[PDB]
């Protein structure tokens, strides 16, 4: 219909996307190891009309001619991969990361996913799985009658047996680090899969090459900060309201055209 | 857009109604008296603005 | 800033647990008292975690 | 003053070229060619100020000054 | 740009953020996705270090937001709408005058 | 304002832009007379009450005077010839263009 | 979307940072060898709508032009390095520093951190270690047949064996001092690592050119003062509420601007 | 297109500027060495129409003829340079000013800026710098093995070394005073630079002809009075309400003319 | 009034710390008691700073 | 000054090519070909400034300067 209607429609869609990101951040306050999202916006096309820099006279130029812009579109969603605050759950099976590493688990399809959530359980077979039942590559199998599980700062998992004064080692919890952590593709279930923009999976022990340290009995809470989300909700509501007012103004203009 | 460079200048002439006559194809041409005084081809006027 | 204060509350609760356990064993042969030690959880400086 | 804005319109920076003739003696006169060097529209009726014409050895062999003749 | 690696007590310099300064900023051509290309009205892009030769400083952790003033745009919408309603009425008046003229 | 043909017009539209070679020009690119040339290293451009154009340069606790934006006053302003592109040219009934420093 | 909203959205974040610092200080009121933090703030951009000092006429200058400013940003949280009160634990293994020096401890990855915590333990091999299990420099070993451990004011560690009237020296404890103590990077677990703003680690003996003195049987408590933190919570709460009121006033202005 | 709408738009912009100033003042409450800003408005031009004082009739003149005014426009924002209340942070490096002087620092560009904030640190090389790392003139060098730094009322910085009963003077802190203190250009970061409306920087000793006295262990907090800000927020909100109502009334009038 | 009151609070705390130090050193040979001296921090003469 | 903007319009950078004739003696004259090198519209009435013509061995064998003749 009219250019301004399309531009304001794009603005409304962008503000709705911002509100969607806000709601997703707010709904995941209690999720362990969750990273908040941010939307990036860019200008749409620019109708050229007059060429800026064209020759107006034999010795004068046209400064900053008539460029008419289209609406707005979101560029991309970026996460804030930073250290969330730790919470003590007093559980021997929960591990938290202090640096910038990921746990590698195996999906039922055989491909490997990566999760920062440390809420682990032990299945009927004794293998350390996550809350959803995925097997946390690699192995960490657990003996039958364990009394206590000790996971050190460098990923060494040990089991204290009865009548034995020395703990036995049953695995080695490793961490995977990526060149670009924001490029990992989120699939839900607190799981990230590899992409071509997330570099390559660098397997390493906790403490070397940058990989973080593991704390037993702690969980990494989400990094969502509420006050920013509330102020952004106010921003989104008011910007949406302004764009709806612009749509209404275009509607009244068109109606006045129709009456004549 | 840095490549933008001038190529040519349109010829803009100045002529009143009493000097031009509409030829049979709709294009105006200089009348005889006016042509005899202003020459065969009209020189471009630098003051004309488009 | 809620987890930071929750951690301090938990540390104070642990201290009071230790104190109560020590008090309850005031008259218990062969008892050695306990003491809780705390360490901060700074992430990368400029921000605290509790 | 060093800090000031001069926006001239009647002055052009030019390069002057000439030929040093065989057996030239001091006091004789030669023709010169004057060519504009930057974003000047015309040199119609300009006057060339005192210009020392250097050789390849960067020594002054002639002094140039006169009125330019542009075809028109 | 300095990068701190584990073990090293001294950061390692990696690169330099050079700011491009134009002398006529508004003459740039907006090519779409938050990018401007130089034109004949904004020639001579000058690379410089931030803080020198008139260039700006860099604040890390902050992003410059849009400078759109909101009340100005709303008042301007009011002006535009009523103006499009007074020009439409001029069109209608001319149409009625023409209809009356050509009717006889 | 200096027209391309070489004669002078007069305008009241004060929305100006600096062209690639500094120089303040109107929205159409015509150079505003007599010229004011703003350098590249300027951090802030101020046009005063009297029309003195001073700029701030880095490290210089003092502003650099660039130009005076003198105006032109006619006797019967209503007699000017409006040529279109927001420009007035002097007519028989609006002669004697008197340049003056604004405020005087 | 409007200027005052961004300014009051920076005010909220700065006050939230101040509350975070206060809460972190109050949470660690009992950890030994703690140094409390102080957040510092600075003014953001200042839009020169009217540059101060502009030449309005040819002889009259404009005093103090229209300098509309942006919000606030925090420079950093600096550690208030003061001497915490010493207490008497009476455990031959607790040592407290009286000056401005640091203990050197070797991290598992081969690098050295610096700690002022004096609660030392002995591992199974007989080395002095920090309570987190990190072996302290210079690797002072303690024999199995030890009857008493004596750490003097000069850092000399002596062990008296059975039936022998003379003590045996088992090492010498040294203190590391820095040009700037604030610039050290805290890595948690009461550990600080060297940063280029902290100069270089100058090792010194306890009583000479500026290392502190060591007292055995003493622990250095934190320097956090509870009453000042309470008063600061009151002021920060009021400031946050007032900035939120500014946000609300801007919201009302935008609403009743749109409603016309 | 109609005059009243432009006038009301100018009023709305002025009230938004006032709210922006208020929000900036409230966002910098916790900033040390901050001065609150107040904006001053002026009316804009006045349509002449009937020149007052003209001859109304051969023997009589027109008293106070028909002048039609335009909107309003902000002249300038003036700072309130008054001693912000002091605060004891019990730090040997924090310095507060009791009078009317400023500290001088060098920007990396080589120019000199002026700051009133006295939260100072020491760099790795031993020089006294501000929180942003800028080196404070006159460049007091603190030596490696310092035990205590004493800054007196007159600006002498002394260092007491070990075993020496006399303190070693290592610098002299001076204060710069300006003829027009409000004319300085604020660049943010608690920094003001000299303009031509702020006179020239006069160096002076802290206690002499009008430089203030330096207090060690004290910081000068902001002078923002918050209750005044709340009342002014109420005032600004109501004024914006009334201006928006004027805009809406003008909108309703033009509608009837369109309907005509 | 939240900076003039904080100053008085800190002064009273300092006085009480001095008193407690005097009490704790009741039996300490060669000890000398301590006292605190306070002074106002007026500025203009109409504006008190605590 | 090193830091400055020069935006010329009457100057073109050109490459000059010539043939060194057999048994050439110093002082004789040869014809040269002048070809523009970057984004120049025309060389209609330009003048070639002093140009040293190098050989393959990067030694100056001729010095070139004159008025260019472009067909038109």
């Amino acid at each position: 219909m009219i250019s301004s209607l399309w531009i304001a429609k794009t603005g409304l869609d962008a503000q709705q996307t911002n509100m969607d990101v806000i709601a997703n951040n707010l709904a995941n306050v209690s999720t362990n190891g969750f990273k908040r999202q941010r939307a990036v916006f860019e200008d749409l096309l620019y109708q050229t009309i007059r060429q800026p820099g064209a020759q107006s006279s034999e010795q004068t130029t046209l400064p900053s001619g008539l460029q008419i812009g289209t609406g707005v579109r979101p560029v991309a969603t970026e996460r804030l991969h930073s250290q969330g605050n730790l919470s003590q759950t007093n559980n021997s099976k929960d591990v938290a990361i202090k640096g910038q590493g990921f746990f590698q688990v195996m999906l039922p399809d055989g491909t490997s996913a990566y999760t920062r959530d440390g809420s682990f359980q032990v299945d009927q077979n004794g293998q350390l799985v996550t809350a959803g039942g995925f097997q946390v590559q690699p192995a960490i199998t657990i003996p039958a009658n364990a009394l206590s599980i000790t996971i050190g700062r460098d990923g060494v998992v040990s089991v204290t047996q009865q009548g034995q004064a020395a703990p036995v080692q049953v695995g080695q919890l490793n961490l995977t680090t990526f060149m670009n952590d924001t490029g990992l593709e989120s699939i839900g279930e607190n799981l990230y899969i590899e992409t071509q923009s997330s570099g390559a999976p660098n397997e390493s022990t906790p403490g070397l090459n940058g990989a973080g340290l593991l704390y037993q009995g702690y969980v990494e809470t989400s990094n969502v900060n509420v006050a920013e989300e509330l102020v952004n909700m106010i921003q989104v509501q008011r910007a949406y309201e302004i764009n709806s007012k612009a749509v209404s103004t275009t509607d009244q203009m068109l109606q006045k055209l129709t009456q004549l | 857009p840095n490549t933008v460079a001038p190529v040519g200048r349109l010829k803009l002439v100045k002529a009143e109604g009493n000097e031009v006559q509409r030829s049979d194809d709709g294009l105006f041409r200089l009348t005889a008296e006016a042509q005899a005084e202003r020459g065969a081809v009209l020189a471009a006027d630098p003051s004309i603005r488009i | 800033s809620f987890s930071q204060a929750v951690s301090g509350l938990n540390a104070a609760a642990t201290n009071l647990d230790v104190i109560g356990n020590n008090i309850a064993n005031s008259a218990t042969y062969g008892f050695k008292s306990g003491t809780a030690s705390f360490a901060d959880m700074f992430a990368g400086s400029k921000v605290g975690l509790g | 003053p060093t800090g000031t804005n001069m926006q001239l319109k009647n002055v052009a920076a030019v390069m002057v070229t000439a030929s040093y003739p065989p057996f030239a003696r001091q006091g004789q006169t030669i023709d010169v060619v004057v060519s504009s060097m930057g974003n000047a529209k015309s040199l119609r009726g300009g006057t060339l100020l005192m210009t020392p014409l250097k050789g390849v050895d960067s020594q002054v062999y002639a002094l140039a000054q006169g009125n330019i003749l542009v075809g028109g």
